[PDB]
């Protein structure tokens, strides 16, 4: 029994050209790859352990879903301009609710999410002079979980419909009986099998920070990008928990009828946005931390200049970890809560705010008096010092209850985290695959389409956003769809440019990203340590060795490669190389996450014995990857012996030391 | 080695932030009641100690099979696991017939908040209890096949901390839920 | 350790009894029971980490009691506040 | 920030002081965020790398006066933020009955699925997507949802206030000049959510509430029953302005039973 899949796709509604696109682009790929390599693209990326192949596939993930999100808010965007001045637009309010929603959820799941889960896979091993992550199985594991959640979101797009509810799905209208439809259930199964996996990439990360940093390089001599991930990883751990059994709750609400969060049976829907907000901030703040790192880098980086407040910024993104969890409640104000806790929460909202402007005085006095090179990554650096001033400016003021009070849903809070999300992790995001591109790929990524790109993205932001500010003030809420007052239709119709020009700078990306690729030969970064550099990451080839290091650097100083090419002991070629222990690829992931889809999408679609066989199918392969027992080799010293002589003769081709 | 069981440690943390928020739910909707039962009513004491018992004995019996764990006796090891492991489905088969009994009555989660949140709060740490056992028959056969080696020396580990957590998860389950819901 | 397991199998019996016993017998005002349960509630989970989890300050060069400690600084502040938040809520949701 | 918006031109008191607070925070925030951002462009160029006039000074990382100013004025900013804050929020409390001679007009307003509805308890009409009130008049809200969570919100006058099936909340509103002003659903609550679009003519004096509730009376329909209540509860979006001359007298009760049984 199918159950209730049925076959009503998306008949009705011309979405199926972008389903028949999605399947027509998977043939093409399907022949591309047919057309070339299949068993080097399992053998080593499909199935990989290292940190650095999982990293990259996390950003080609994140790249790949940016711009499904990015045409959910080009089609927003232009339902809105056209619903104003009275036209009825090209989307009705069932497939708005659904194109809003998923951006949301693709967005902060499956955009913000992975690139910043991967530029710590790919950064912080490297930086901490570690061979791989603590569980790099897990880590597979975990980046598999994250495609489970991504193909089962654009499955939504097929076969079904997604929630149309919100990107959080507020409890009453999510519920069974106002939301019948298996939108929350795509919504519930793909967040479950995402939680799941970033549960566990920080766990893997939080150990690895913590227990497999290189001998000498203590706690404050390690990199700021290592210290916020850190942070970040401990803010996983401490969160993702309550989404976990808040959306489990959900479940529960939709499938066995409880009363959670119903609003008859002595449920408290409150309780949901109380939860789902307990959450909500920490993952905003999951975002926010390693960004920072990625610009407690880049500035130094590009600045010739030793990272202002090292204790500084480590103390401020402690005290951001600490605040996180006593902030959330500044995100329903306006249900109802006493003075008392309105006014404590608001206060915590704005004392989680000094850090963050200690952390930005800190970058822009690294700036101060240094040698600051406009590379690309320093241009992202300082546009979103810049915009992130305003975003955090603006939040701040939300913060206050009496101007969340009548600002709570408007256009103005979209703006307030817009701004600190595009000019937050998205900054931040570009700004570190430029960054760390020579040091995942040996390419170095064309520094005029990154210019482009750039501009294209701050000024489009800046023209798409303000006008929400404007629309915040003249009291649009969010999520209007139909019928806008034509009040509103001057400030949309300038958005629509903005998400035009922000459309742009996607583009100019992905040009980047071409040329780049068809330049590759050119800009080869040989030395392996393009624009300057401070940390152990560019103490290696440009793309590192499957062990990343030959011997564990010894890391006696705080900014260890600059100190290390200061002192004049940057390159210096061991007596010997040992025999190293390395983890073995292993595809049980790939099976433990594709019975993942199935046990999902079997119970999105009540199909009960699907569902058992997918849920029994990932037990068992979890039960047969525990009984398996070759899961390590040690690399032998011919293959370490070629690739450090390949490496050390490449730099004294370069000025050798 | 030890990066295993500290990352299993950090994974119990996440965890407790898991019962953390079953426990606050309960808290919330414990006087969610519509209607139906008031806790004092269904609770039936005797059997929350009794079954308190069961799994403190459970938790001794893993602890004794640790301590011969460190001795290297696989034959006592694999004992006190099997005697472990008959002390949690003794538990849990003992959950689901107190579950069963509220089923079959209209007790059941759907009734009323209060009852999904004791459903929610009971099952989910008797889904961890039923998934430490499965993880302890799963040991068990490791543990028989191939000794006490260095891999299952460390799941020996960090099962220990599992199902000691649970222990500490059910006394502040039964304190909270059980004993406050019968004043 | 066998001498420290047995010690906690004493220790937490006699510390699962005791609040049982009040429970169903009364024989306290419904305030000291409260208190009783939840103390000895308390006392009962720290003897299970300290001796049945080995849980020491030395392991893991610390990383293990601050993992607890930040966790359960976690946990109370996600329940206490999700209680007093929610409980003002109510209040504030009455019909008065 | 539009000069004639509905927040930075209000026409309501719990709006002009949230208006205040709002470019308070605004100012005070800016006088370290203004500097912020300057100093990003000035730093930048300044520096450069290519200004040979600079300082260029590596390895300077700690500084005494730096790191006390940089934890000093956002301690101080956030300090006199918080006070404000206190102050505001235990002042514009919504459940705050507002302090004024007028005694209040008390509207219980029910969302709907896609419709407000507002039963006046002691003038007796009944509205949809339609409330009426004297200016310069306390207006007492007591909000309430029907199907799902909605916030009632008047751009114009002030807080927004969650509607929430089976719970009451209270928002004191009071206009301080006549008019019409927009009023909407500031929560999602579906397909026919960009259509709970209601309007509140802040009547000039008492005279005009009342020609405006005995035009109410002059309705064909009434609210007698809760199952006149349920009809109109059925799912329809860009609901009319619609009047019910009598109302049954707990029926905001009843609604709110409905679901705490
Ligand atoms: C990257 C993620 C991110 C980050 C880091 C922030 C940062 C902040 N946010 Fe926002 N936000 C984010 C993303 C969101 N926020 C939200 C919602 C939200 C809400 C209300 C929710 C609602 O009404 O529905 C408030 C009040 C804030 C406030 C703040 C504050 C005070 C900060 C501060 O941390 C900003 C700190 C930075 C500052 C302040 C600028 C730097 C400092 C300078 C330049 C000088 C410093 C001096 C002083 C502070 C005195 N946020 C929502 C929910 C929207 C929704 O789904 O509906 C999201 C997604
Ligand atoms: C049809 C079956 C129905 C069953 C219904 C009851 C629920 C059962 C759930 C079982 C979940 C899985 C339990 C664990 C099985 C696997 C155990 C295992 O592999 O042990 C070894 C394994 C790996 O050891 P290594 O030495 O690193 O191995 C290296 C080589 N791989 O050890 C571990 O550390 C794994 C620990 C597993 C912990 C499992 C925790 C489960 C928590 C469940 C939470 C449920 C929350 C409530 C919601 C439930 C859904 C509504
Ligand atoms: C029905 C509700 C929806 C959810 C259904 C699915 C539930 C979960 C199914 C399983 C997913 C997790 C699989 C975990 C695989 C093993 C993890 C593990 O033990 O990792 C160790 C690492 O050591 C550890 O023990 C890792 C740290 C501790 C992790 C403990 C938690 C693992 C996940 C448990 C389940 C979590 C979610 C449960 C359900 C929650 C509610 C939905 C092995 O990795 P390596 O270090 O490379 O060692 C060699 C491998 N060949
Ligand atoms: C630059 C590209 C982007 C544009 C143009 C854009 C634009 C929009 C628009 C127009 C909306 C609808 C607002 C409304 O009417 O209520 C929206 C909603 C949203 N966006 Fe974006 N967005 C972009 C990228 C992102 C990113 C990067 C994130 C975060 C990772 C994000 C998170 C959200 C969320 C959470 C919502 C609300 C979803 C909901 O209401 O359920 N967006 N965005
Ligand atoms: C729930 O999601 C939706 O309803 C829709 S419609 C639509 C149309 C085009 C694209 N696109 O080009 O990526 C995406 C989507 C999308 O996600
Ligand atoms: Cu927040």
């Amino acid at each position: 029994k199918l159950s209730l899949d049925a076959v009503p796709f998306h008949e009705p509604i011309v979405m199926v050209t972008i389903a028949g696109i999605i399947l027509g682009g998977l043939a093409l790929v399907g022949l591309i790859t047919y057309f070339g390599k299949w068993t080097y693209l399992w053998k080593e990326w499909l199935t990989s352990v290292d940190h650095k192949r999982l990293g990259i596939m996390y950003i080609i993930v994140a790249i790949v879903m940016l711009l499904r999100g990015f045409a959910d808010a080009i089609m927003m965007r232009s339902q809105q301009a056209l619903a104003s001045a009275g036209e009825a637009g090209f989307l009705p309010p069932h497939h708005y609710d659904q194109i809003f929603t998923a951006h949301g959820v693709i967005m902060i799941f499956f955009v913000a999410m992975p690139f910043v889960i991967g530029l710590m896979n790919l950064v912080v091993p490297l930086q901490i002079g570690a061979r791989d992550v603590a569980f790099p199985f897990l880590n597979n594991l975990s980046f598999w979980f994250t495609v489970v959640g991504v193909i089962l979101v654009n499955v939504s797009l097929g076969v079904g419909e997604f929630a149309q509810t919100g990107w959080l799905a507020y409890p009453p209208l999510s519920g069974i009986e106002y939301s019948p439809g298996v939108g929350v259930d795509y919504w519930i199964w793909s967040l479950q099998l995402s939680g799941i996996g970033t549960t566990l990439t920080g766990i893997n990360f939080f150990v690895t920070i913590l227990k497999m940093r290189a001998p000498g390089m203590t706690m404050f001599k390690m990199p700021v990008f290592t210290w916020a991930s850190l942070c970040a990883n401990v803010l996983i751990i401490a969160s993702f928990p309550i989404l976990t059994v808040t959306v489990a709750l959900l479940t529960l609400d939709r499938y066995l009828g409880t009363h959670f969060f119903t609003n008859d049976m002595g449920g408290n829907m409150m309780m949901y946005i109380n939860l789902i907000w307990a959450w909500g901030h920490p993952e905003v703040y999951i975002l926010i931390l390693p960004v920072f790192g990625v610009f407690s880098e880049i500035a130094a980086t590009f600045s010739r200049k030793r990272l202002f407040g090292y204790t500084s910024l480590v103390w401020a993104t402690v005290c951001i970890t600490v605040l996180s969890f006593i902030v959330w409640l500044h995100h329903f104000f306006t249900m109802g809560a006493g003075a008392n806790v309105n006014a404590f929460f608001g206060i915590t909202t704005m004392i989680i705010a000094i850090p963050t402007g200690v952390k930005i005085f800190n970058w822009l006095f690294t700036m101060y008096q240094g040698r600051i090179v406009f590379h690309s990554a320093m241009l992202w650096t300082i546009g979103f010092i810049v915009t992130f001033s305003v975003g955090g400016m603006t939040g701040v003021l939300l913060a206050v209850p009496g101007a969340d009070f009548v600002l709570h849903n408007s256009l103005f809070l979209i703006a307030h985290f817009h701004n600190v999300i595009i000019g937050g992790v998205v900054f931040g995001c570009f700004a570190g695959m430029t960054y760390w591109w020579p040091k995942a790929f040996g390419f170095k990524l064309n520094e005029t389409w990154g210019k482009r790109a750039f501009w294209f993205w701050i000024i489009g932001f800046f023209v798409a956003f303000m006008p929400l500010y404007a629309l915040g003030f003249m009291g649009m809420t969010r999520r209007l769809s139909q019928q806008i007052d034509p009040q509103f239709h001057t400030m949309l119709m300038i958005a629509a440019s903005g998400a035009v020009l922000i459309a742009l700078g996607i583009l100019c990306l992905v040009i980047q990203m071409y040329v780049s690729i068809r330049d590759r030969d050119q800009n080869r970064d040989l030395t392996g340590d393009p624009w300057g550099g401070r940390t152990l990451e560019w103490a290696t080839s440009s793309p590192p060795p499957f062990y990343n290091f030959a011997v564990v650097p010894h890391v006696h100083e705080r900014d260890a490669f600059w100190e290390m090419k200061e002192k004049g002991e940057a390159y210096k070629k061991p007596d010997h190389y040992e025999e190293i222990h390395m983890p073995k690829n292993s595809g049980a992931g790939i099976v433990i996450a594709a019975f993942s889809t199935i046990f999902g999408f079997a119970m999105i679609w009540h199909i009960w014995w699907l569902a058992i066989v997918g849920f029994a199918g990932m037990i068992i392969t979890w039960i047969v990857k525990s009984f398996d027992e070759d899961v390590d080799y040690y690399v032998p010293v011919a293959e370490i012996e070629k690739l450090e002589n390949q490496h050390f003769d490449e730099i004294t081709k370069a000025g050798l030391k | 080695g030890g990066t295993k069981i500290f990352g299993f440690w950090i994974y119990l943390m996440s965890d407790c932030i898991l019962f953390s928020i079953l426990f606050a739910t309960y808290a919330v909707l414990v006087n969610g009641t519509a209607g139906g039962p008031t806790g004092k009513d269904i609770f039936e004491l005797p059997f929350v100690l009794v079954e308190t018992f069961l799994l403190l004995f459970s938790s001794i019996t893993y602890g004794m099979a640790a301590i011969a764990m460190y001795k290297n006796n696989k034959s006592q090891v694999i004992s006190w696991l099997a005697l472990t492991w008959l002390f949690g489905a003794g538990f849990i088969g003992m959950e689901i017939y107190e579950f069963h009994h509220l089923i079959v009555n209209g007790m059941g989660p759907d009734r009323s908040g209060f009852l999904s949140a004791f459903f929610a709060l009971v099952g989910t740490h008797g889904l961890h209890v039923t998934s430490g056992l499965i993880w302890m028959a799963v040991l068990m056969v490791q543990i028989a096949r191939r000794g006490l080696t260095s891999t299952n020396r460390t799941r020996i580990m960090c099962l220990s901390l599992f199902w000691h957590f649970l222990d500490v998860v059910w006394i502040c389950v039964f304190t909270v839920v059980y004993l406050m819901g019968a004043m | 350790s066998v001498k420290t397991y047995m010690t906690g199998f004493i220790l937490s019996i006699i510390l699962t009894v005791i609040p049982f016993w009040m429970v169903m017998t009364g024989a306290a005002s419904p305030a000291v029971i409260l208190g009783t349960i939840l103390a000895m509630a308390v006392v009962q989970v720290l003897v299970h980490l300290v001796c049945f989890l080995h849980m020491n300050t030395k392991s893991d060069e610390g990383w293990n009691m601050t993992a607890f400690v930040f966790t359960v600084l976690i946990i109370a502040i996600l329940v206490v506040g999700s209680i007093w938040i929610m409980w003002n809520l109510n209040y504030n949701m009455m019909m008065h | 920030s539009g000069c004639n918006s509905a927040l930075l031109d209000p026409k309501g008191q719990i709006g002009l002081e949230q208006r205040s607070l709002i470019l308070t925070a605004f100012g005070l925030m800016l006088i370290v965020v203004i500097p912020a951002i300057l100093m990003a462009v000035g730093f930048a160029w300044k520096y450069r790398a290519s200004n040979k006039d600079a300082k260029y000074s590596p390895n300077w990382s700690h500084s005494n006066k730096v790191e006390a100013v940089v934890w000093t004025v956002p301690i101080l900013i956030i300090i006199f933020l918080a006070v404000l804050t206190w102050k505001t929020t235990h002042a514009l409390e919504p459940s705050k009955p507002l302090a004024h001679d007028e005694k209040p007009i008390t509207i219980e307003v029910v969302s709907m699925d896609w419709k407000w509805f507002f039963i006046y308890p002691e003038q007796g009409i009944a509205t949809v997507n339609e409330i009426a009130f004297p200016a310069n008049t306390p207006v007492y809200f007591k909000v309430t949802s029907n199907s799902v969570m909605n916030s009632f919100f008047i751009p114009r006058l002030g807080s927004q206030i969650y509607a929430m099936a089976g719970m009451q909340t209270r928002l004191h509103l009071i206009a301080n000049e006549p008019g019409t002003y927009d009023g909407i659903s500031a929560s999602y609550s579906g397909p026919g959510f960009s259509g709970m679009k209601f309007k509140a003519i802040a009547t000039p004096d008492r005279a005009a509430f009342d020609q405006w509730v005995a035009k109410a009376k002059q309705s064909p329909n009434t609210m007698s029953d809760m199952a006149a209540f349920e009809k109109l509860a059925a799912p329809s979006e860009y609901n009319q302005v619609e009047y019910f001359s009598n109302v049954k007298p707990d029926l905001f009760a009843d609604v709110i039973n409905k679901f705490m049984a």
